[PDB]
């Protein structure tokens, strides 16, 4: 104990932490007006953020 | 240009500057009609669902477009009326409003007088727009005006077309750019060395 200082855990993304993944991970892409990304968060029930 | 930036309406998002999604396809179809020519119109506006279906709830813009498509040449000035009265009262374009229907104008003459070669002026009266003295000194001054490519007859009652070449036409803007940018560099070379 007198050696590592803080350990940090990392968690799966949630319903609200895939959204926003989805949301900066969307940017690049040539899009269409109306996607509703919230169902598809909601479809993929939280792999990971890769 | 401004419809070329205006190509996607799809991309195009409900926005917070037009927060009708539809006011922006009033735009882009009152600057298509004007910044595109019959072959894009007879593809790119008229085929297009995502285009479609929000004029679908426009009964005068969907009016508005297709008298011109479809020869309805009468209450496009009605339509045409309406919308150039509202742009006379609307920001951003009541500074080209009368730049607007000048060349919409032009632009149903070019469309209709670029079929036939003798149709006479008291045909379009009934079929066209009612008064035969404005369209008289309504073609007077286009033709007068250096454009709307045809000779008009007077004492016989007849209009009659020709067709140009593309040489001196196009011979006329390079002129224009010419003593434009021989002005700019004239002007400049007087500038710089004292």
């Amino acid at each position: 104990p007198g050696r590592i200082d803080r350990k940090i855990e990392f968690p799966p993304p949630n319903e609200e932490a895939r959204l926003d993944i989805l949301k900066i991970h969307s940017r690049k892409m040539n899009l269409t007006r109306g996607i509703n990304l919230r169902k598809i968060a909601e479809l993929m029930p939280g792999a990971s953020g890769a | 240009q401004a419809a070329e930036l205006f190509l996607d309406t799809v991309s195009t998002f409900t926005s917070y500057e037009l927060m009708d999604y539809k006011t922006f396809v009033t735009y882009t179809v009152y600057v298509s009609m004007i910044a595109l020519e019959r072959p894009d119109l007879r593809e790119k506006v008229i085929k297009g669902a995502e285009i479609l279906e929000v004029l679908h709830s426009l009964p005068a813009v969907r009016q508005y477009l297709f008298s011109l498509y479809e020869c309805r040449y009468s209450v496009f000035f009605q339509s045409l009326a309406v919308v150039e009265q509202e742009m006379k009262k609307d920001w951003l374009f009541a500074p080209h409003y009368r730049y607007y229907v000048r060349e919409m104008r032009i632009h149903a003459y070019s469309q209709l007088l670029e079929s036939y070669r003798s149709l006479t002026l008291g045909y379009m009266a009934e079929a066209f727009g009612v008064g035969v003295e404005f369209i008289d000194q309504e073609l007077s001054r286009f033709i007068a005006a250096g454009r709307l490519h045809c000779k008009i007859d007077k004492v016989n009652e007849i209009v009659e077309t020709n067709r140009p070449d593309s040489k001196n036409w196009q011979y006329q803007e390079t002129i224009k750019k010419g003593d434009l940018l021989l002005n700019r560099v004239q002007k400049l070379s007087r500038v710089i060395n004292m």
